[PDB]
């Protein structure tokens, strides 16, 4: 029972920050050797790896989002979350958020695997 | 970024078999594990394949993973209506230090009315 | 065993029996490098080793020369230049349970691949990332052996296979394992062109009255000509008289 | 006397022929053993096989890897010495061993004289009787005779 719920603004406006969560039910978010990753997916086209986060803060972000993204992990919340600052219309996308599995203590053993995905949320930036 | 390459869709008849190449370098596919995802519309990617050929409990027997050099490919022998879905593949870029995913594979099973 | 701790066998000083191999039409992949099957109960050896292992089916392609993969690289290697046979069938009848057989491993990383002909049993901690495990397990700390699931209603690539690989070297030593070689019957008071051990010429033969000792195979005459010889399979002593000859 | 060991450290860091005999079942090996410092019997291996009133003479050449043993055993009486006298040695075991021996060393049972001679190319007449039995034999360089 392993669940993640993602929850954010449907719409951002233009030039302003992009913020989303995505929060770990049935379980601790700080347990196994996992990376937090995120990902988004432009309607009909491919996905796009943001980033993960992974130990206790310690970050690798895409270069070509590298400065504008920020991702955070709050432990008591037990949930992850995402910003994206000075957004535009390239950054519509429906955005995921994944847990990535590196280690030994991963139940279940699928090394390299992205075990369980969100629901995925839908953001639309436009001004409109 | 589109380092793997995969053609759009492929197409077979019911109770065939079916390969999804997926093509790279060798700063990915090359040195580092491969992983498959299955999209169905207006759903999330669900984990298909892990570390290049391994099955997760749940996900049926009919497909199969495979990598020789610089390229993978993914087998689903028996095509059926169920698989009708979007198919990437993924791996990790040493020199872009990303996740590189694959442009998809659409199936669509031909023996449709 | 499984395929990281393949076990080999060593055969020596014994007469090869090949038919084994051709007449049980049970396996289901048979393939040779450097030498034919055909052209092998005719030909000596001076060693022959047995590698025996269980895999499943996508993984019995790699058990060849030049191939890659994680069998290859990380279980068994198998030089460029191997002179051999490897053979595989269908095992789904015995090496699989109703609640899936884990009992046969396989290696998943290691630093470096294998070298031919290498056994790693070995179940250090392999080290993904700039973190050193210290002999534990977690972030990018691995156990460096995986269990197959194999089970009843696997798919046939994900079917366990025993495989079997038989290599030949032929060394600047002597040969004991050869091979086989069928007999004929044996004609009496004929022109005949006999083989006796590997010594052959055309002759009558008889027979004879010489009392040859139990260590002696073959008879010569002043001449140093061959005058009998003793059947290997029936001890008893055969003159030797070359066909008639003269003019007319 | 029961047995012989053949090889070059005899310390199993290189195979040593290894021929034991104990009562009636004669052994031979040519295992890697570790021998002791003085081996004797009390009253990686690649080949096993398991089966003065009498002289037992033997022969023990290496040529181009293969270890060619003879041997005859005839009863006689006398302690003192070798008896004086001709017979020939039949070859019985053949093994291709392959082997590069160099020292070989004797095994008695402790609760038996022994005489080590080496060969030579020499040109030998042999004489075969009517039976294929060597009767007796001519050195063709023991003196001008004999020539
Ligand atoms: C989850 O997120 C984490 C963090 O980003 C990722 O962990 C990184 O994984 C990469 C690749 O798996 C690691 O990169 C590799 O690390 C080794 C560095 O170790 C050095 O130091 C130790 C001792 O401190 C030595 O034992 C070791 O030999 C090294 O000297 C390298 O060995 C790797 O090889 C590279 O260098 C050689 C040349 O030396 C090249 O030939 C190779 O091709 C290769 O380029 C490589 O550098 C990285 O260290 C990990 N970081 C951390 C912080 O752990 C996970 O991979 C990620 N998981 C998933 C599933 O995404
Ligand atoms: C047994 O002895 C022979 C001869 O001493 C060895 O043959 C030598 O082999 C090496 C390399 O294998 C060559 O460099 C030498 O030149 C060879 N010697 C001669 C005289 O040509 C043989 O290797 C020895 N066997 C073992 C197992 O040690
Ligand atoms: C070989 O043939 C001889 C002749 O009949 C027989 O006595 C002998 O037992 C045979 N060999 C074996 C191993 O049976
Ligand atoms: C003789 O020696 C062999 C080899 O060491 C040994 O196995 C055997 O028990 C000994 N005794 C007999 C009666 O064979
Ligand atoms: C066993 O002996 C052979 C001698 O032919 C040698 O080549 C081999 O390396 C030895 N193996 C071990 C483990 O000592
Ligand atoms: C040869 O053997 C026979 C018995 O088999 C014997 O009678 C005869 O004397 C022997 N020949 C010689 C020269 O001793």
């Amino acid at each position: 029972q392993l669940q993640l719920q993602e929850s954010g603004p449907g719409l951002v406006k233009p030039s302003q920050t992009l913020s989303l969560t995505c929060t770990v039910s049935g379980g601790s978010i700080s347990s196994g050797s996992y990376n937090w990753t995120w990902i988004r997916q432009p309607a009909g086209k491919g996905l796009e790896w943001i980033g993960r986060i992974y130990n206790s803060g310690s970050t690798n972000y895409n270069p070509s989002l590298k400065s504008r993204v920020t991702i955070s992990v709050d432990t008591s919340k037990n949930q992850l979350s995402l910003k994206v600052r000075s957004v535009t219309a390239a950054d519509t996308a429906v955005y995921y958020c994944a847990r990535h599995c590196s280690g030994g203590t991963c139940y279940p053993k699928y090394y390299y695997g992205m075990d369980v995905w969100g629901q995925g949320t839908t953001v639309t930036v436009s001004s409109a | 970024q589109s380092a793997l390459t995969q053609p759009p869709s492929v197409s077979e008849a019911p109770r065939q078999r079916v390969t999804i190449s997926c093509s790279g370098s060798s700063s990915n596919i090359g040195n580092n594990a491969v992983n498959w995802y299955q999209q169905f519309p207006g759903k999330a990617p669900k984990l298909l394949i892990y570390y290049d050929d391994l099955l997760p409990s749940g996900v049926s027997d009919r497909f199969s993973g495979s990598k020789s050099g610089t390229s993978a490919s993914l087998a689903i022998s028996g095509v059926q209506s169920e698989d009708e879905a979007d198919y990437y593949c993924a791996a990790w870029d040493d020199s872009l230090n990303v996740v590189v995913f694959g442009g998809g594979t659409k199936l669509t099973v031909l023996g449709q009315p | 065993a499984s395929v990281y701790a393949w076990n080999r066998k060593r055969i020596s000083n014994c007469v090869a029996d090949y038919s084994v191999l051709y007449n049980s039409a049970s396996f289901s992949t048979f393939k040779c490098y450097g030498v034919s099957p055909t052209k092998l109960n005719d030909l000596c050896f001076t060693n022959v080793y047995a590698d025996s292992f269980v895999i499943r089916g996508d993984e019995v392609r790699q058990i060849a020369p030049g191939q890659t993969g994680k069998i290859a690289d990380y279980n068994y290697k198998l030089p460029d230049d191997f002179t051999g046979c490897v053979i595989a069938w269908n095992s789904n009848n015995l090496d699989s349970k109703v609640g899936g057989n884990y009992n046969y491993l396989y290696r998943l990383f290691r630093k470096s691949n294998l070298k031919p002909f290498e056994r790693d049993i070995s179940t250090e901690i392999y080290q993904a990332g700039s973190t050193p495990c210290n002999g534990v397990e977690g972030f990018n700390c691995y156990f460096p052996l995986q269990s197959y699931g194999f089970q009843p209603t696997n798919g046939v690539g994900y079917q366990p296979y025993r495989v079997v690989v038989l290599s030949f070297e032929l060394l600047h030593a002597p040969a004991t394992v050869c091979g086989p070689k069928k007999s004929t019957n044996l004609v009496k008071n004929k022109c005949v062109n006999f083989n006796f051990n590997g010594l052959t010429g055309t002759g009558v033969l008889t027979e004879s009255n010489k009392k040859f000792l139990p260590f002696q195979q073959f008879g010569r005459d002043i001449a140093d000509t061959t005058d009998a010889v003793r059947d290997p399979q029936t001890l008893e002593i055969l003159d030797i008289t070359p066909c008639s000859f003269g003019g007319v | 006397i029961r047995g012989w060991i053949f090889g070059t450290t005899l310390d199993s860091k290189t195979q040593s022929l290894l021929i034991v005999n104990n009562a009636t079942n004669v052994v031979i090996k040519v295992c890697e053993f570790q021998f002791c410092n003085d081996p004797f019997l009390g009253v990686n291996c690649t080949f096993e096989y398991v089966s003065f009133k009498n002289l037992r003479e033997f022969v023990f050449k290496n040529i181009d890897g293969y270890f060619k043993i003879y041997s005859k055993h005839t009863p006689i009486n006398l302690v003192r010495d070798l008896p004086q006298g001709f017979s020939a040695l039949e070859p019985l075991v053949d093994l291709p061993i392959g082997i590069n021996i160099t020292r070989f060393q004797t095994l008695l049972a402790l609760h038996a004289a022994y005489y080590v001679g080496y060969l030579q190319p020499r040109t030998f007449l042999l004489k075969y009787n009517e039976n294929g039995t060597i009767t007796d034999a001519v050195d063709c360089a023991l003196d001008p005779l004999s020539e």
